[PDB]
DNA sequence: ACAGGATGTATATATCTGACACGTGCCTGGAGACTAGGGAGTAATCCCCTTGGCGGTTAAAACGCGGGGGACAGCGCGTACGTGCGTTTAAGCGGTGCTAGAGCTGTCTACGACCAATTGAGGAATTCCCTGGAGACTAGGGAGTAATCCCCTTGGCGGTTAAAACGCGGGGGACAGCGCGTACGTGCGTTTAAGCGGTGCTAGAGCTGTCTACGACCAATTGAGCGGCCTCGGCACCGGGATTCTCCAG
DNA sequence: CTGGAGAATCCCGGTGCCGAGGCCGCTCAATTGGTCGTAGACAGCTCTAGCACCGCTTAAACGCACGTACGCGCTGTCCCCCGCGTTTTAACCGCCAAGGGGATTACTCCCTAGTCTCCAGGGAATTCCTCAATTGGTCGTAGACAGCTCTAGCACCGCTTAAACGCACGTACGCGCTGTCCCCCGCGTTTTAACCGCCAAGGGGATTACTCCCTAGTCTCCAGGCACGTGTCAGATATATACATCCTGT
């Protein structure tokens, strides 16, 4: 659901700070992209709970931000 | 730079597979704050596994067994 | 099987005047042998996932770098691996 | 006089945030856990600490449960806690 | 004399590997292990009790009790993220409450 | 033992719970929700106290046993 | 003149199983090396039997093969035991084995 | 006649020290006859089968190799070529 | 006749195949099974015999028979 | 003193496995023998070695009967064997 | 080469003389008959080894079918066997 | 004049004879061997075709089908001892249904 | 409209006793055949009538087999088969 | 390979057609081990008798000479 | 519990295709006759084994009783298995094509059988000697079964004090309504970069073989840590006074 | 907004009690030393897979404009929460008794080991006899080795069609728990038959010898069986209609 490349480029400006010339299976990236957008789409199912709580439709970061509290993240 | 490279749609898409109905504009941001560190507190730990053999290749092995740490810790 | 003995031997060091109460004993106990027993569990795990039959210290500093946070870690395998070399060279 | 009220809700904030007390009464609680055990194993017994160890659990859930539903309180723009809030928490926290 | 001796250790390396032993962690222990793992435990004891003992000092007491482990635990953000999910007997909470409440 | 000892967690004894959870104000409401919550919270770990006596085959649940069914449900109680 | 068994390098009868070959009647034809083959088949399954006998007699502290150690000696061995399977040992008993349902003891750990 | 003084002469090559029951020798010579029966039968039926007239060490051979258990024969069929080629030197 | 297999012979039979406990029935459904058994040995034992010309029966011709059943007994020649 | 049910039904089969000896009195099992023989031809004779290689055949047979019945008795969740295992076991083996 | 195949079809035109017979049943019946032939001559062979005679007589192969089949097939077996020879020798 | 017509038997008692002596049964053949087991291969050859064909009838066919061989020798207890541990190619088996499982 | 569970299982029980086809696909189990021939002889040959004959021998096999399966079930009191039924049999069976 | 290619359906019409009601779920890995333990016992007979007639081809006639040695007897293959 | 509707199977008819049945020709096998040898049969005698009886003693079986444990039935709950539907996949059928291996024929040589003679091995019998196992007795250990004792917690009781329970008034909070401005969405056009395919290269991953060092196991000895007891200090509680915070009135 | 009053909290000092800390003795675990075997480390090789680069296409993203919807702020009203006072009830503490469990101990029975003695039986030796095994020669057939031809096996492709796979949902069956009653086990006592053991007699099997009949081998001739081709008939497949059974709703 992210462009895979874009998220291939993400993951290897991340990894570049713990390791250098560090390799990435071509699986090994998809794991990670799946693993992101399955969290990114269960913390916007609980901001839209949060917003929906504030008698609000429209999310905003403050709702992020109590479920990520809330989550105890 | 890169974390750019998640491009707003892709986030509105993401929260309207959430179910999200509007977005405010200072959700992208936010959302990107969000993603990079998860993928930190996940690659790090998969950074760990690899150097533990020694290996210079990350495989898709060193990221469940770093999401099923960081799933547990979560 | 205690640890309170060697609780107090670091307490009569980085406080010398302090003392502790048995209710805090027993908290330390408690403390020492949790993070005994995951920093176990994780080496462990990592010696199972290589297959290897042998926890070694280079299974437990990596265990150390996995479960503790990241200034805790640094510290942490700094002690280790002098008290290692230590005995090694003794 | 009167104390304006929330000010002595402030106050019973304060000392109860300065003090590690158990804040259930222990019979009534010891009551409640025999209660609930007698339903699995009908002549079941209890350490002390058994009972204890579950007061000490339960009042610190419950404790972290109200933080959390303050902020849920606080989050819609007013002050009373309200049981949507508890049903928010413990929907977000995914404890149901 | 004792490995804890030789190591320079507080904390009993002997005890340690039986425990890692007696365990089954794995059906080998190298001799390193209980060395390395030994000066980790003590290293986090030294930590926390030195932490407990400032807020001791900071309450004017002379004897350190579970109200003041939990300050330290809790007032240091990183053992307050190893200890995260961690409930400490009659510990109590830390004295907070926000703007919004108060007047 | 008597049918209702849950009415035995009194207001005044969740009122001061919200005390120290830093609650300033709490609708009446609140009492019942919170003695639901605390009945489903205590009975599965005593649940899990009474599977961990039987699987030692004993007439009490320890202290020991409490703490073991605590760590498994992801709650470490440090004292017990 | 020197035995076939003995040109062989065998124990077992060559000649005599060669006689009982064309005596029983199995072909019209018996050639020469069927019979050395046969016997020394025969020698290598004797000795593998007496060996585990053997071995069954000196664990039980016996000096002497008994039909009894011949049974624990089939029976034991896997291979023999597939060989053996629709035989009887007469005066051999039985393997000693309980189902472990029977059996009172408990780990109550 | 009897194998008895062969089942002897093997065992005391396998185990000199120890002797046997004269019940236990009556066993081995309805081990030896059985097991002699088995091969004979199963290579004349095989012989019949390719048309041959002949028993020779080749129906023998794959006669002990459908008889005897994987491991047993692997044992047996050496044993019996290293016989026949030492009969032929 | 079938009775002079007794109970408590049965018994030692059943504990000798690991039988733990043995419901009261066991005893005439082994007296059954006995006799079928020995009816169709013997049958053939007298086969033989008969065919030899003969009117002792042999162990030998009891080898024939069970060999024939499909289950050889080793020991009796 | 008393033993509890089983300790020596237990003792009895660690007696019975180890030994080796005919478990059937031999004069009622010729009886047998004789009555059954008595029916196909009259007037037979027996070697002894006969009469012993059918008891031992039988005593093996039923030996091994047992053994599957007990199977089956486990396998109904049961300790005491029924007359129903016996035909489970027979039935099965095609008997 | 060599079938029963029109012995067995005979003896169907003799018994249902309306009936017929696949190819596949045929030779359902030709494996039988050659099956059952293999066992009464193996067992007259063993018969006739274990009285240590060189020769397979009627009287072999009446004792190996009353070995080999049961109960009354075998009554009829050997009454039919015996039929037959007699016509054959008093012919 | 044939052996057979003279036994009154439609089976090859040459045949038999010939397939005995080429058998290696034994080295002598008696002449009334080769006569009994042709009248006793005839007679069991009669007793299945027969059943067989009862079997063919009841189905309504006119031919002999391995269903039908199957059907014969297993409802004849004798036959089906017989042929017990045989199996016939593209014969069925019996319908039967255990009364537990029926309703 | 639903029929009730065992209900299509008797109307197929009916059916395939009845009938006396061949019930595994052929192409599977010839493949199935060379890959087991294939670890005894290299480059071999079949006969396709050795593939239709090792075919019908074992589902003669397994047929039986799951009869026997189904007198243990029923003997412990269940309709449903589990693994040790199949363990069950094949043991009293010998094999 | 080739094993999974028996199928739980065609496990299902052979336990139907021994009578079978009901099937666990757990029985098709324990049958096709019980198959692949009977194949392998009887091609390892028949390539034995292609091996004795030095042919290449495996023959029915191999087959049903391996099945009667193995004690079971199959008529309709000559 | 009963009635009606739907689904599946069986029966009937027609047509087409494949298999069975019959006839003919040729080759092989069986039948008939004669000769020779041995195997089978019969008769007689002798020896051994089986069958039957008698007597006694001992062990096993039978018979009965009491209690405990297991089998059987009943009930409830949860998950797995069955049935239905849609989509996808592979089997089956038909046709082509090629090659390997099966099957057959012919020729030649070596192997096996048959015969005769000779020699050795094995079997049988007898005697003597030694060893192994069995039987009995004695002692110790281990397991099975039951009781004792000791300690911990529930239960009961009394009384006092603190907590909670209840009622009321007021004030603050919650909820609703309304208005307006901004911000999010949507639409369109243009631009850009993702996606895909292909090509080339190297370095890391995986695996296999070998050899040494490390760790486990066993035994012995010593020191440290734990358990129990004692003493003193620290903290908590109580009482009083002062200070600080909050509320109302000018 | 400011000042004063009242309530609450904090601080200081004294006293008491319990826990913390230290001391001593003993036991168990830690250490030390030796041995042995395997795991891991090291080395080398192979080859997949990851990384890099290029080009093209098109979909997606980006930028801007437009317009309305939603968020936020304001205002008003009503409800319910708080705080205080008084009353009521239960928590808490101390004390005492009993049961329940847990552990320990005792007692009895059975098994195993050691020792001693006796029996048998097995083994060894020797001698004699008979039959089988070996050796050598001859002769005939079977098998091997080669050549040749044809069939069947294997591979490929194209297609359709029905079967298989994936998923959803609901109910039934499996599993576990509980209670009760019956049957089997353990044991004691009494009775009966089995087993040891010997003796006697007769029958049946084995052995030997002789004779006759039966089967095998060889040769020749004739008929039957097998192979191939053709014609006919039954079975199979498809479609339609009726009947039976099960499922669902009242």
């Amino acid at each position: 659901l992210i462009r895979k490349l874009p998220f291939q480029r993400l993951v290897r400006e991340i990894a570049q700070d713990f390791k250098t010339d560090l390799r990435f299976q071509s699986s090994a990236v998809m794991a990670l992209q799946e693993a992101s957008e399955a969290y990114l789409v269960a913390l916007f199912e609980d901001t839209n709970l949060c917003a929906i709580h504030a008698k609000r439709v429209t999310i905003m970061p403050k709702d992020i931000q109590l479920a990520r509290r809330i989550r105890g993240e | 730079d890169n974390i750019q490279g998640i491009t707003k749609p892709a986030i509105r898409r993401l929260a309207r597979r959430g179910g999200v109905k509007r977005i405010s504009g200072l959700i992208y941001e936010e959302t990107r704050g969000v993603l990079k560190v998860f993928l930190e507190n996940v690659i790090r730990d998969a950074v760990t596994y690899t150097e533990h053999a020694k290996r210079k290749t990350v495989t898709a092995m060193d990221v469940v067994y770093a999401l099923k740490r960081q799933g547990r810790t979560l | 099987e205690s640890y309170a003995i060697y609780v107090y031997k670091v307490l009569k060091q980085v406080h010398p005047d302090t003392g502790i109460s048995s209710k805090a004993m027993s908290i330390m106990n408690s403390f020492v042998n949790d993070v005994f027993e995951r920093i176990a569990g994780e080496a462990s795990r990592l010696a199972h996932y290589n297959k290897r039959s042998t926890i070694t210290s280079r299974e437990i500093q990596t265990a150390v770098r996995l479960l503790l946070p990241g200034e805790l870690a640094k510290h942490a395998v700094s002690e280790g691996t002098k008290a290692v070399t230590k005995y090694t060279s003794a | 006089h009167r104390y304006r009220p929330g000010t002595v809700a402030l106050r019973e904030i304060r000392r109860y945030q300065k003090s590690t007390e158990l804040l259930i009464r222990k019979l009534p609680f010891q009551r409640l856990v025999r209660e609930i055990a007698q339903d699995f194993k009908t002549d079941l017994r209890f350490q002390s600490s058994a009972v204890m160890a579950l007061q000490e659990a339960s009042e610190a859930y419950l404790v972290a449960l109200f933080e959390d539903t303050n902020l849920c309180a606080i989050h819609a723009k007013r002050v009373t806690i309200m049981p949507k809030d508890i049903q928010l928490a413990r929907r977000i926290r995914g404890e149901r | 004399k004792t490995r804890s001796s030789r190591a320079g250790l507080q904390f009993p390396v002997g005890r340690v590997h039986r425990l890692l032993r007696k365990g089954n962690y794995a059906e080998r222990v190298g001799a390193g292990a209980p060395v390395y793992l030994a000066a980790v435990l003590e290293y986090l004891t030294a930590e926390i009790l030195e932490l407990a003992g400032n807020a001791a000092r900071d309450n004017k007491k002379t004897r350190i009790i579970p109200r003041h482990l939990q300050l330290a635990v809790r007032n240091d953000e990183e053992l307050n993220k190893l200890l995260g999910r961690v409930t400490i007997a009659q510990g109590g909470v830390l004295p907070n409450i926000q703007s919004v409440l108060l007047p």
